[PDB]
């Protein structure tokens, strides 16, 4: 179990761990967060009091370096950075936790979330995406675009998503235009799994980074990557067996842990409406499709 | 964006443009089998392109052999469509290529999309007008090369005959879809309008009558007066 330590907490912040929250006061004494499961990867974000816009937050595992928060008046958010001394940090956690000024990671012992949520997303892989390779943690927020949506301005602060876009020549073959366009399981497995990702974990953690970049920083360009993966899954004849049992298991966790008073912007019904009841996989989320219809009958 | 009633103009400027209609590609008669159920037999089809500004048709026509063994034909349609499209674009020189092509179906945007991508600089575009295309095969001569084909055959015609020789393409454009929007909802009667007088003659080279300038406002006025008799006719107004 590991700890991330703040310095202060000189603004008025809901702060955010994994899928848990607590309201930290204008300076008020708090001084980290303790008992961080091992083992996965974890964010820590932040809303400030004054601003409910910029979600913003740090995707980082606790197995590449002790990592700490400090706020910065003059860039005037709250920042991860790394502390190399490792004698000098035991000591900083020591101390705070004598003096009893940290939550602890509020985890429910039969709760597998976390886990679930994040099974295939690897810290390796983020960096990739994220780029910026100083530092060993990296940071989203609401509004950063995508390389996508860039092609449609900063690069060094963009989202580098796998590209994917279904009316494409890397799509299409040519000579199988009607073929490839309607079942597109040679831009999935050929083209995506064998090609660009390797396997389907790669693709599935990249699929479950983009969703958790949608439900906590709102980032709409994470939203219509997330979607962009499932579809292409849900639109392809030939899909491994694997990975479609595993497919649903991530979708209804998901869904699970979605807010409730967000999915009129988070969930695309198209999509949705697509691959539950039209997709040549309409059949192949049942626990999917029966979480969407006792929760969002809505939508569909 | 999508053609309407306010960009109409543009039909007529100097970028190549080409309309792509594909209602008569799959064509089908409906009948009874021996043990009573519903069987359909394809007849002969094509593709209505045409270039609205100089009236080039190029006439696309597609022999039933294609559907041979073939399912889900009416969405097969739509691709050997934009097939067929691209085809005769890349057989084009570079010159002659349209910069938009505008389909009278939405369905046909993303199959044409599909084909062209090749061609990501020539723009692929709905349109909003009820146009009368489907109508091309109640013009004689291009119903009678279809019939007869025995074979895949493009057939090059000039819709607008010799029109452009005394009148602008707006105009030439406008009598052809008031002849099709006519002969589209009461074709006998159209018909019988145009070969009334048999003194009236179509040039081999051409599909419509040699009718002088006074005789075209006549005709142009009884095709008008059919048309809104029949929409009265059709509604009780
Ligand atoms: C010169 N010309 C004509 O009058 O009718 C044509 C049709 C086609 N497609 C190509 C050329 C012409």
């Amino acid at each position: 179990m590991n700890t991330v330590p703040f310095t202060s907490a000189p603004i008025e912040v809901t702060i955010g761990i994994d899928q848990y929250s607590f309201n930290v006061k204008e300076n008020q004494p708090f001084h980290g967060i303790k008992d961080i499961p091992i083992g996965h990867v974890h964010v820590i974000h932040f809303q400030h009091a004054d601003n409910s816009s910029m979600r913003y937050g740090y995707w980082f595992d606790c197995r590449m370096g002790n990592f700490y928060i400090q706020y910065d008046p003059k860039d005037g958010l709250y920042k991860m950075m790394e502390e190399r001394d490792g004698a000098k940090f035991e000591n900083i956690v020591h101390n705070f936790k004598e003096r009893q000024m940290m939550v602890s990671y509020p985890k429910i012992d039969e709760d597998d979330t976390w886990y679930n949520l994040t099974e295939f997303v690897q810290m390796d892989k983020i960096r990739k995406i994220v780029r910026k390779d100083e530092n060993q943690f990296s940071y989203v927020d609401s509004s950063m675009t995508t390389v996508q949506e860039n092609e449609l301005s900063d690069p060094a602060h963009s989202l580098n998503y796998t590209v994917i876009n279904f009316k494409s020549r890397e799509a299409i073959r040519p000579g199988h235009e009607m073929e490839d366009f309607l079942d597109k399981s040679y831009y999935l497995n050929t083209v995506m799994l064998q090609g660009i990702f390797k396997n389907s974990s790669n693709y599935f953690g990249e699929l479950q980074f983009a969703f958790l970049n949608a439900m906590f920083f709102g980032n709409y360009g994470s939203s219509l990557q997330w979607h962009a993966m499932i579809e292409l899954i849900c639109s392809s004849a030939t899909v491994p067996k694997h990975m479609l049992d595993k497919l649903d298991e991530i979708l209804y966790y998901q869904i699970k842990t979605l807010p409730e008073q967000y999915s009129d912007i988070l969930l695309n019904e198209r999509v949705w409406n697509i691959c539950l009841y039209s997709s040549f996989q309409k059949n192949s989320l049942h626990n999917t499709e029966k979480i969407m219809e006792n929760k969002y009958p809505e939508l569909l | 964006g999508a053609m309407n009633s306010s960009n109409y103009a543009e039909l007529f400027n100097n970028d190549i443009k080409l309309f792509v209609d594909d209602t008569n590609v799959y064509r089908v008669t409906v009948h009874k089998t021996f043990e009573g159920n519903v069987a359909t037999k394809a007849i002969n089809g094509c593709i209505f392109t045409l270039n609205p500004k100089t009236g080039h048709l190029f006439l696309k026509i597609i022999h039933t052999s294609v559907w041979a063994g073939q399912k889900r034909l009416s969405q097969l349609a739509k691709w050997k469509t934009a097939e067929e499209v691209s085809a005769l674009v890349r057989s084009l020189p570079k010159e002659e290529q349209p910069k938009q092509i505008i389909v009278t179906r939405k369905a046909m945007l993303d199959p044409l999309e599909v084909h062209m991508l090749d061609f990501p600089n020539i723009a692929i575009r709905p349109t909003e007008l009820r146009l009368p295309f489907s109508a091309a095969m109640s013009i004689d001569k291009l119903s009678d090369v279809v019939m007869k084909a025995t074979e895949p055959q493009m057939v090059l015609f000039n819709i607008y005959d010799d029109w452009l020789d005394r009148i602008s393409s707006y105009t030439a454009f406008s009598r052809l879809t008031l002849l099709l929007r006519a002969l589209k909802t009461n074709e006998e009667s159209a018909k019988m309008i145009l070969l009334s007088d048999p003194t009236i003659t179509i040039k081999s080279y051409h599909l419509w009558p040699s009718f002088t300038d006074e005789q075209w406002i006549t005709i142009e006025s009884q095709m008008r007066d059919l048309i809104l008799t029949e929409y009265g006719r059709k509604y009780n107004v």
